[PDB]
């Protein structure tokens, strides 16, 4: 059995740590909802 | 039980001790995750239920006591903040701007943050503090790395 618990708001935090890149990337959408890697 | 508007930790204690397996929102009585944190399986909120109302494991979304209610979308040139909730650690909004996923069908946006499985369904958000999408379904690209789509489902 699963359960929730509570764990914050829902608000954007002005100067919150900026991290990752914006690649882009070429991929495939099978049925069972699994992205893989075309290359 | 606890129906407030809000991120919430998915947890069990189905295995060793009690371990979290993923994340939600709740937004106007309506509890949305990701389909492979829950299966489709029936959830607590105290001494309160919550049924399955909608899903589909080719979208990854499920929703919970009514229809899919999240249908702010990333503006494609924008920042985003991901609100992570990572297992037996405090909510944390982290800036990024988001990559490309490019499809057959379209493309989706894609956040390039490294986190564990039971992270997913964390929500992504816009500088309004809308819920564009949730975290947890992506690609592991070439060094081992996580990188998600900005999921986000349909508001009939
Ligand atoms: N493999 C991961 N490395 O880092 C992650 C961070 C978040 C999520 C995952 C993950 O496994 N997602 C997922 C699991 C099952 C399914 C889906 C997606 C969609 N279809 C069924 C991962």
């Amino acid at each position: 059995d699963m359960y929730i618990e509570r764990a914050g708001d829902i608000t954007w935090e002005k100067d919150a740590e900026v991290t990752g890149n914006s690649p882009r990337l070429d991929v495939a959408l099978d049925e069972s909802g699994d992205f893989s890697l075309v290359e | 039980g606890e129906t407030t508007d809000g991120v919430y930790r998915v947890m069990t204690r189905r295995l060793l001790g009690s371990t979290q397996v993923g994340v939600g929102v709740m937004q106007e009585g309506v509890f949305h995750t990701m389909w492979h944190v829950t299966k489709g399986a029936a959830l607590r909120s105290g001494e309160g239920r919550l049924d399955p109302y909608w899903g589909d494991v080719k979208q990854d979304l499920v929703s919970y006591c009514g229809p899919w209610k999240l249908d702010a979308a990333w503006d494609g040139l924008s920042e985003v903040q991901l609100l992570a909730v990572p297992p037996g650690e405090r909510a944390k909004n982290i800036q990024t701007l988001p990559g490309i996923f490019k499809t057959k069908d379209g493309d989706i946006g894609a956040v390039a943050l490294d986190y564990p499985a039971g992270t997913s369904g964390s929500p992504i958000l816009d500088k309004c503090g809308r819920v564009i999408g949730l975290y947890g379904n992506g690609v592991v690209i070439k060094n081992g790395s996580y990188v998600s789509a900005i999921t986000q489902g349909k508001r009939e």
